[PDB]
């Protein structure tokens, strides 16, 4: 014999939405890991305002990514000031992000140079992901405007009560390994720490960046993943992005509640 | 009173509200008896006997009522006994009344009689009603009753043309409701919330009568609302000294005499008590009190009792049963119908074969509900609020026919439908209250109303009310229905909220005010009369007989509560109360004070939707909500599906509130009476609670949270989430379609780009591709574009263009559509700027222009954002990114010129005795600035610029320049332009004393009368003028020598080139430069200005060498300026002024407690209010009368010369005021008292800040916005006025310093810091004002082709500033290509407009030439558009009728204000005027001036405002009339031109063509004109020719008045006219004919025209008109001015030979009846 009890659902995205509402406290505690023995290549200056907005629109489990666009201070070709973050239609897991194949295209970015991408990560990591090496290399192979000596990966790792940023570039050998890689697991054959190196990065308050977002939709498709396609096309607009759990990212929750 | 005590308000509260029973015992009328039954007792009370008529009382027939009030009793014969006892007190007096009568006894007809008395006060002589003169408030407790009352009063009063209406919901778009209505019917709460806001031009100043219906509501938890209303009303009476009549209608209950005291009712005049025997139908009562406690069988007992009682009336009587729910109505109807079926009794209800059974079967088969058809053929029915209007009407019309036997219903029918029934059964007295969170008893008003419905008034000899309740409640209901349940006050709990409302309004500024206010509460009366009931011992009362100490303690306790929750800042020692924005929001949105404390605690800019919904759920309005066990499973079913996650566990009431709101937006239906009721209660409050949150976060600038909370307001209003297809908001669209669409999952926006075909395909149902299309373009949608205009490197001016991009349809858009304009920073985080925008239907197709300032910084941010979002439409917004990538900032302004520490310059440096005689008495030395500029001004002819703050003596510098002129040239001409007429007049006084009195040159002040001004320019050495009086003059410079012979040209306050009237000043300065370059003999220019950042642009524009431009910045002012800017957080203007009231006083004591103070305030009314407020503050302070510095009796010879008594009292306590509506001698007295030191403070209105001959040690600027009535909006003070006000804090001979405090809305604070501590950048706006000057310069032949226009533009300041700040003028570069194209475009557009108007001709698209219209527009200085309208409207057949119409329609006169308070004053005016106008709209300045001109022609004198308005209409009327004369004459039209010529005279003298010439004579009245026209005298020469003694004999006049008559009779024109046709014996057809006329005045020109009723001094003008009267043909005309003797030549063409007999006309423009006529003839060959 036995007794009798009934199941009341406990959906995970609600705990995540509550948690994401508190992301703003991390923006007052952002750290840049400076442990590179010597800088390799350039110095990247990320404006604080877009970094903090990028933190506030993210999720603690599902990675988001944004493309980096910038220029060099007039007399200093070895500094790259990050001037814009582009959010494109995307979805993610805790280990990787899925972006479309098409890179941002817009008149406002035409006098800027692509500097790579930024993405969030649940946990700090001594090494750059092989997912990230593969993503950067496959982008480089599809798009020759991405020079390996100039484009970077900024990871924003969620460390307790805070955020730690670290910025990497690919190496020739890293590019060549990542473009041919098809094992998407945590330990693909061939992966080496000689595939990437750490570039210097600074957080600045003296200038402001801006955002570009899609024109006909938003950027978050983690609740609509079906509608997301690697071959999908999109235009952009000068505007600031909506937070991860904003209503227009999860319309099915609102319509299916009103059902019953 | 210091020994105070803090009370526990909650311990004093009557917990049971209207169910509190203050009486200990209950005596029933004789014959009551008590039946014992099983488990329930019954009490029976027999019907009462009426006393037939009492003692000598008879029924008044309507015929003996006053005649004006009979119409309101149409269809009745005589009033009933109540109305007959009341008609004298109600109709024949204004006495406040209290009528206590049993419900349905006739009280509302007594209210109608009071209303009619009020209405009678406004019947003018035409019989209609000045329905703009009054308002009547009818406060009814329930909404259904409100609606019924609107209907029935509307019908009774429709014969009077009176509007009766209710006030519905949204009132920030719909206050026109109140203007359109004379009788406003509403609930207590609605009128509370409306008068809580106040606002200036609220129509609550017209309230004459307040009717408080069912005033025994005082005993209810809602009663404190009535107490707040009455106390507020009586306080407003005290303050504004207007009287308002108060009328109470009550049930018959104890303490009515206390209620009478509370309404200020005289018990011997206004109190009437009619006991329950005066009920229309006597009432047999049965009370059934059940003892059975256990619920399940108590329920069956109840249904058994009701079945038995209903059986007692089946087939004899209809039975109206009352139940507590919309659901139990059908449930109970069916319960008893089924118990009837079970026992075979339905045959009793409908006797067989009846017409009734057939009628009911037919109507139940035709009309159908669910239960209504399930019941109607039986004789049953139900009625409630979820029922169709037509089905309610069906139930009502069938019951009225006596067809329904058992009708089950709710209280709504009791209140809103006039539907009685012989038997009434109230089945149970319990109801669920969500506010209380539990079951409670029915309120008293409900019970009284329902049992009032017992017994049909004409069909029944008695009613039978049967009340079923719990046994323990019997004594209560027995008391209620038998005159024994006392009316108590429930307000002790609401005291904090009510007190805060009065503090927010400013009615209560401290604890003494609050004590006096509380003494108007009904609580106070009941405390005095029964202290033990309210917690006061009898010995506490004998030691405090007025309850002063007790009221102080209550007010103390409440004020401490409000201060702890931050609604109020309470200074305990002084008792002073300071308002806050949070307090204001609590009051204006009807939020309880604990709730805004929560909102202030939890609201943060980072808040998410999750936390916002939780903040909402924590409102104190929900403090009694609980989570019930039976609710928990359904609440969990919802809490796991909610789209907004809830952090709280389900055990928390806040989680339940959260889930109920979310379910409501999702339109979920729940199971559970409690949960549905609780959801209704939660969401009915959500609207205004969320609107309060939205206001808090918007005024804090919190961009994201503002967006979230405005969205939540709209999601609550519309019952849907953003995600849903916005098309749902078109109720009239089918839902299956929108579901198809939003399922198709594609952006709504793309639907705009398709057509009916493609959308019909995209949704897969093209059947209605057109329909969707319609709605897609009915959805509100705005297009935005921006012009950026850099002011500096850190302040940016934005001009937003809003273009509507949708079809308007008043079925969905109403009459207006509201939006928020939000200007947000780079990160969409801070609202840098926001404003309300209203798109009115009449403007739904026009571009709307908005302009504002936003700060900016370097390095420039990427962009800002401008959002325009609908105030009520979901998913309705346009965002315009404003990128700064291509913005051109102006360069940093250059440093000032250094102030040189020079030896202060002695007056003796003038090296001239006579010259030094002007200053040596006044001071020994010139200040540092004059000392620095002296050598260049006095010893050089260089053009010079002096920039420096107001109060640096720049006028003395221009005086240096004038004196140099007088030494160079013994007869030099100087012209001095200042931009304001009041400045010109001050300068004219001072310079007349200096240069004419002392140096004996001639100083003259231009009047605007061009011939006078030309003679002044000819004879004067100093010509003082405003810009336009110099524009009209100096246009004609090629023909006028005295214009070019000018030695010196001085322009003062030249920074006003940048302000509203800058263009004309820029034009005249540029012209003086051009003229100097033409005549090649230079004209020296001296420019004086406030400190300017772009000073060098002005100096270079005026040709001032850099060494001769002195550009000082504000730090050099000779009297140092301590400027303080305090910001004020309150965004509502009346409350912000309130929060400034006391800081004004504190500023006086801190910065100038001994020394003189000016306070500038935004309006006329405010000057008086603030003088009194300052006085109150210093009285309640220690230092009373501290601002008077002479004695109380040295003043009174000054004082009696005044009329304003308030001005007298304030002046007595040392405080004056100045405003525009004061007589000039009153203002002169206040100025003389102020400057003499007698009074220390003067409060002056904004508009007088240029013509004030006083200065002070301290200037306070109290707020920096004024209300403009034309645009119905608050406008910022121009920076120029603020600089002028600040300049008044400067006393060089008396003070070591000047101090100024500017109090402003906080959002203006930093702006003032940038534009006061730093010099001012000014720009041209001439590009916006081009046409009239271009036209002048084409008339003058200065511009003859487009090249000339481009060149002439290069002389202007606009051309200089187009290079320094290109973006400001909409250039994108500064290359010569750029401005060449820009100037060409400007020129092409201006010339094309002029050519279209037919002012100029353009040929070969290159050569321009003046036309006659343009010549007229330029000559008389008239707007080119006006002269175009004039070319349209005038024909060969106009006369004095058409002319007034045409000239009213002038661009010069559309600036005439239209204030609502004249909309009947003119309506009757338009009736007393001789010319009957055509189709009157009354929101038109052109019609307004038409009627003001017919007023002036008839000599009707009106108010001071309408007089002020006519006095400036008259200053342009003569130009306009002469322009018409010129048009009509050029065409060839004789009759209309002669008519306009006489209209010139008519306007001058203020008479008509029909009126008699003697009306022109001083001191002449109508009786004199009668005794003149009788025998002997018809004209003015008739009076001159009479004998001197017979003159006095007929005149009946003083000798001073006879000298006044003689002055006119000797200035009256008498001219000998001769005429001859030169060579009249040699006239050939088609040949020249020259006629010569000669005019000889008998005694020359003594002086100007005598025209006391015309403002400007005129000089006589004359026309010579040769025409032929038959042909309506004018063949020649000349204009002449006559000085004794003058000859005129008129040449014209002869026609072919025939019969031609001409008339010569000699016509005046000034006097009437001097027009001479000489007919003559010439033989043509
Ligand atoms: C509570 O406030 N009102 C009911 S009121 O209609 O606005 C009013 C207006 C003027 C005066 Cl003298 C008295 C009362």
């Amino acid at each position: 014999g036995s007794m009798t009890q009934t199941f009341s659902s406990k959906t995970e995205w609600r705990v995540r939405a509550i948690s994401a509402a508190n992301l703003h406290l991390r923006t007052n505690h952002i750290y840049v890991s400076s442990d590179d023995i010597k800088e390799t290549g350039y110095t990247y200056i990320l404006p604080k305002n877009v970094l903090k907005k990028f933190i506030c629109i993210s999720d603690l489990r599902a990675q988001i990514a944004g493309y980096l666009y910038g220029v060099s201070p007039p007399d200093n070709p070895q500094v790259k000031e990050i001037r814009c973050i582009v959010m494109v239609p995307q979805w993610g897991t805790h280990q990787t992000v899925h972006l479309p194949g098409q890179l941002p295209q817009h008149e406002y970015l035409k006098e800027m140079e692509p500097l790579g991408w930024i993405h969030t990560q649940p946990n700090e990591s001594p090494q750059l992901s092989p997912q990230d090496v593969t993503t950067h290399a496959k982008i480089m192979a599809d798009n020759p405007s991405w020079d390996g000596e100039k484009t970077i990966i900024i990871t924003c790792s969620f460390t307790p009560g805070s955020c730690t940023l670290t910025a990497y570039k690919l190496t020739p050998s890293g590019y060549e390994w990542g473009r041919q890689n098809t094992d998407k697991g945590n330990n693909p054959k061939g992966y080496l720490p000689s595939h990437y190196e750490r570039v210097q990065m600074l957080l600045s308050d003296r200038f402001l960046g801006f955002f570009m977002v899609p024109a006909q939709s938003s950027w978050n498709y983690n609740f609509m993943g079906v509608r997301h396609d690697p071959n999908m096309k999109y235009e952009l607009q000068l505007a600031n992005p909506k937070e991860f759990y904003h209503e227009v990212h999860r319309p099915s929750h609102f319509l299916n509640f009103a059902l019953l | 009173l210091a020994p105070r005590q803090v009370l526990d308000l909650e311990d004093l509260v009557f917990t049971q509200g209207s169910h509190f029973m203050a009486n200990k015992r209950c005596q029933l009328p004789d014959g009551s008896f008590r039946r014992q039954r099983k488990g329930y007792e019954e009490v029976h009370v027999p019907a009462l006997k009426p006393k037939p008529f009492g003692s000598e009382e008879q029924l008044l027939p309507v015929e003996k009522l006053p005649k004006y009030a009979q119409a309101g009793f149409e269809g009745f014969k005589t009033l009933n006994r109540i109305q007959s006892k009341l008609y004298r007190a109600a109709l024949e007096t204004d006495e406040n009344l209290l009528l206590c009568a049993p419900t349905g006894a006739g009280k509302t007809n007594v209210a109608l009689m009071c209303m009619l008395r009020e209405i009678g006060k406004h019947i003018n002589m035409d019989g209609t009603i000045n329905v703009d003169d009054f308002k009547i408030i009818y406060i009814a407790p329930m909404r259904s009753l409100v609606q019924e009352m609107v209907g029935s009063f509307g019908k009774r009063l429709a014969t009077y043309g009176i509007t009766v209406a209710e006030l519905t919901g949204d009132h920030q778009l719909c206050k026109e409701e109140i203007s359109a209505t004379q009788i406003i019917v509403c609930t207590p709460e609605k009128w509370d919330i409306i008068t809580r806001k106040g606002g200036e031009r609220t129509y609550t100043q017209l309230v004459r009568l307040i009717i408080l219906d069912e005033i025994h509501l005082l005993h209810d938890d809602r009663g404190p609302v009535l107490e707040a209303l009455v106390a507020r009303a009586i306080r407003n009476i005290e303050m504004t000294q207007e009287d308002v009549r108060l009328i109470g209608l009550s049930a018959t209950l104890p303490n009515y005499e206390d209620v009478a005291t509370f309404l200020r009712v005289d018990p011997a005049k206004g109190l009437f008590y009619f006991d329950n025997s005066f009920r229309p139908v006597p009432l047999e009562q049965t009370y059934v009190g059940i003892t059975e406690k256990k619920a399940i069988k108590r329920f069956q007992i109840m249904n058994e009792i009701v079945y038995e009682k209903i059986m007692e009336h089946a087939g004899k009587n209809q039975v109206l049963v009352f139940v507590h729910s919309r659901k139990e109505t059908g449930k109970t109807a069916r319960a008893i119908r089924d118990m009837c079926l079970e026992k075979d009794t339905l045959g009793l209800f409908l006797r067989e074969g009846s017409a009734s059974t057939e009628v009911l079967r037919t109507e139940a088969e035709q009309c159908k509900n669910l239960e209504l058809k399930d019941l109607l053929p039986y004789g049953f029915a139900i009625h409630h609020a979820g029922m169709t209007r037509v089905d309610r009407t069906l139930v009502e019309d069938l019951f009225a026919d006596k067809h329904i036997q058992v009708l089950v219903s709710t209280a709504t029918l009791a209140w809103g439908v006039n539907l009685p029934a012989h038997t009434v059964i109230i089945k149970g007295t319990q109801v669920y209250s969500p506010e209380k969170g539990r079951w409670t008893e029915l309120g008293a008003l409900d019970i009284l109303q329902m049992l009032g419905r017992a017994g049909r008034p004409q069909y029944d000899t008695k009613g039978e009310g049967i009340l079923i309740t719990s046994h323990g409640e019997l004594q209560y209901y027995l008391s209620l229905l038998n005159q024994q349940l006392p009316i108590e006050s429930q307000m002790v709990s609401k005291l904090p909220d009510m007190l805060n409302a009065e503090i927010v309004l400013g009615n209560v500024q401290n604890a003494k005010d609050a004590v006096n206010w509380l003494g108007y509460a009904y609580l106070y009366i009941r405390m005095l009369r029964s202290p033990t009931l309210y917690g006061i011992s009898h010995d506490d009362l004998k030691g405090d007989p007025l309850l002063d100490q007790r009221r102080l303690d209550l007010v103390h306790t409440a004020a401490l509560m409000l201060d702890k929750n931050n609604l109020v800042k309470y200074d305990k020692k002084t008792g002073n109360f300071q308002v806050t924005e949070l307090g204001r929001i609590a009051s204006h949105y009807y939020i309880t004070n604990d709730t805004v404390q929560t909102y202030n605690q939890l609201l943060k800019p980072t808040l998410s939707e999750i936390e916002l919904f939780r903040v909402f759920s924590l409102s104190s309005e929900f403090k009694n909500i609980t989570v019930r066990e039976e609710e928990k499973l359904e609440l969990q079913k919802l809490l796991e599906r909610v789209p907004i996650p809830v952090k709280e566990s389900i055990e928390e009431p806040s989680a339940k509130i959260n889930v109920l709101l979310q379910a409501f937006i999702s339109q979920l239906k729940l199971e559970g009476f409690a949960l549905m009721a609780d959801m209704v209660y939660v969401t009915q409050s959500a609207g205004r609670l969320m609107r309060a949150i939205f206001e808090i976060v918007l005024n804090r600038g919190w961009a994201q949270l503002t967006d979230k909370t405005l969205n939540l307001c709209k999601m609550i209003d519309k019952r849907m989430w953003q995600s849903m297809c916005p098309l749902r908001q078109f109720r009239k669209l089918p839902e299956e379609v929108v579901k198809k669409i939003e399922k198709k999952n594609f952006p709504f926006e793309r639907l705009y780009d398709l057509n009916h075909n493609e959308i019909g395909e995209l949704i897969r149902m093209p059947k209605m591709g057109k329909t969707i299309h319609k709605y897609v373009h009915l959805f509100p949608k705005l297009e935005l574009s921006v012009h950026l205009q850099p002011i500096t490197r850190s302040t940016l001016k934005v001009e937003l263009t809003i273009t509507p991009d949708f079809q308007w349809d008043e079925k969905v858009h109403g009459s207006s559509e509201a939006f928020w304009i939000l200007v947000e920073d780079v990160d969409s985080e801070v609202i840098l700027h926001h404003e309300y925008f209203l798109l009115k239907a009449k403007y739904a197709q026009d571009e709307h222009l908005i302009t504002f300032f936003v700060p900016v910084f370097e390095p420039l941010p990427p962009q800002y954002f401008i959002r325009v979002v609908s105030d009520r439409w979901l998913s309705c917004e346009t965002q315009l990114p404003v990128s700064f990538r291509h913005l051109i900032l102006p360069e940093k302004y250059p440093p000032p010129t250094e102030l040189l520490d020079l030896q202060p310059l002695p007056v003796s440096a003038l090296r001239n005795s006579a010259f030094e005689s002007l200053y040596q008495d006044k001071f020994p030395f010139f200040n540092p600035i004059q000392t620095q500029v002296f050598n260049t001004v006095y010893n050089s002819d260089d053009n010079v610029f002096v920039g420096a703050p107001t109060g640096s003596g720049k006028t003395i510098c221009a005086e240096f320049a004038i004196l140099r002129m007088l030494l160079q040239s013994s007869e030099g001409r100087c012209v001095y332009i200042t931009p304001m007429e009041a400045l010109a007049e001050q300068v004219y006084m001072d310079w007349y004393e200096k240069f004419q009195d002392r140096l004996n040159k001639k100083v003259v002040l231009l009047t605007g009368e061009t011939s006078t001004d030309l003679k002044l320019l000819g004879k004067g050495n100093i010509i003082i003028s405003t810009p336009e009086k110099w524009d009209i003059l100096s246009r004609r410079w090629k023909q006028r020598k005295n214009v070019q012979n000018i030695n010196l040209f001085v322009v003062d306050e030249v920074h006003l080139i940048g302000g509203e009237n800058g263009p004309v000043l820029e034009v005249i300065c540029s012209r003086m430069r051009y003229i100097s370059s033409q005549i090649e003999r230079p004209i020296r220019i001296v420019a004086l200005s406030s400190s300017l950042s772009n000073a060098k642009d002005v100096a270079h524009w005026l040709g001032c060498s850099a060494t001769s431009t002195f550009n000082f910045h504000p730090n050099v002012r000779p009297v140092p300026l301590e400027l303080h800017i305090q910001g004020f957080n309150i965004s509502h203007t009346q409350t912000r002024l309130l929060s400034m009231a006391k800081p004004v006083y504190h500023a006086i004591t801190k910065h100038s407690p001994k020394k003189p103070v000016i306070v500038f305030v935004p309006s006329r009314k405010q000057t008086r209010l603030t003088a009194i407020d300052i006085l109150t503050t210093c009285a309640a302070d220690i230092q009373r009368q501290r601002f008077l510095h002479c004695t109380e009796k040295d003043l009174i010879p000054y004082l009696e010369k005044l009329s304003d008594s308030t001005l007298k009292e304030t002046l007595l306590n040392g405080v004056g005021y100045l405003h525009e509506g004061l007589s000039p001698m009153e203002r002169r007295l206040v100025e003389q008292l102020f400057s003499s030191g007698a009074i220390q403070v003067v409060v002056a209105s904004r508009s007088l800040c240029w013509g004030m001959n006083v200065a002070a040690h301290l200037v306070i600027i109290m707020d920096t916005q004024y209300y403009n009535g034309k645009i119905h909006a608050y406008v910022d003070y121009p920076i120029y006025d603020v600089l002028q006000m600040v300049g008044h804090a400067n006393r060089p001979l008396q003070d070591d310093e000047g101090r100024c405090v500017i109090m402003c809305q906080g959002s203006k604070k930093d702006f003032f810091k940038k534009f006061l501590y730093e010099p001012l950048p000014v720009e041209s706006h001439l590009d916006h004002c081009m046409h009239d000057h271009f036209n002048a310069e084409i008339v003058t032949k200065t511009i003859e082709n487009k090249q000339d226009a481009v060149d002439y533009l290069t002389w202007t300041f606009l051309y200089r500033r187009m290079t320094q700040n290109p973006n400001y003028y909409n250039l994108q570069g500064i290359s010569h290509r750029h401005l060449s194209d820009h100037l060409s475009e400007l020129v092409e557009q201006t010339l094309s407009d002029l050519e279209q108007s037919k002012c100029i001709s353009i040929e070969d698209e290159m050569d321009v030439a003046p036309l006659n219209l343009g010549m007229i527009a330029a000559y008389y200085y008239i707007n080119y558009t006006t002269i175009e309208l004039f070319s349209m409207s005038l024909n060969a057949k106009t006369k004095v009728r058409g002319l007034i119409e045409i000239i009213s329609n002038a661009a010069e006169y559309e600036n005439i204000p239209i204030r609502h308070h004249e909309d009947n004053l003119l309506r009757q005016l338009a009736q007393k005027v001789p010319h009957k106008l055509n189709n009157p709209k009354f929101n038109d300045p052109h019609v307004k001036t038409n009627l003001l001109l017919q007023a002036h022609l008839s000599r009707m004198q009106l108010s001071a405002e309408l007089q002020s308005d006519t006095e400036e209409i008259l200053s342009k009327a003569i130009r306009l009339i002469q322009a018409c004369v010129d048009v009509l004459s050029s065409n060839g039209w004789l009759s209309p031109a002669l008519a306009a010529m006489e209209l010139a005279q008519m306007v001058t003298q203020a008479m008509w063509s029909k009126d008699s010439y003697l009306k022109q004579l001083p001191h002449f009245t109508s009786e004199h004109i009668k005794r003149c026209t009788d025998k002997g005298v018809e004209s003015v020469f008739d009076i001159m020719e009479m004998e001197d003694e017979e003159r006095n004999a007929l005149l009946q006049l003083t000798d001073s008045q006879i000298a006044d008559v003689a002055r006119f009779c000797n200035r009256y024109p008498n001219i000998e006219l001769s005429y001859e046709v030169v060579d009249k014996d040699s006239i050939r057809s088609g040949g020249p004919v020259v006629v010569l006329v000669q005019l000889e005045r008998e005694e020359e020109v003594t002086g100007p025209v005598i025209a006391p009723l015309f403002p400007q001094k005129r000089e006589e003008g004359w026309w010579v008109v040769i025409g032929d009267a038959k042909s309506n043909s004018l063949i020649s005309i000349k204009r002449l001015t006559l000085q004794q003797k003058a000859k005129v030549k008129l040449d014209f063409v002869a026609p072919a030979t025939g019969a031609h007999n001409y008339t010569l006309y000699f016509m005046s423009d000034a006097y009437m009846g001097c027009d001479q006529e000489y007919k003559f003839s010439v033989d043509v060959k």
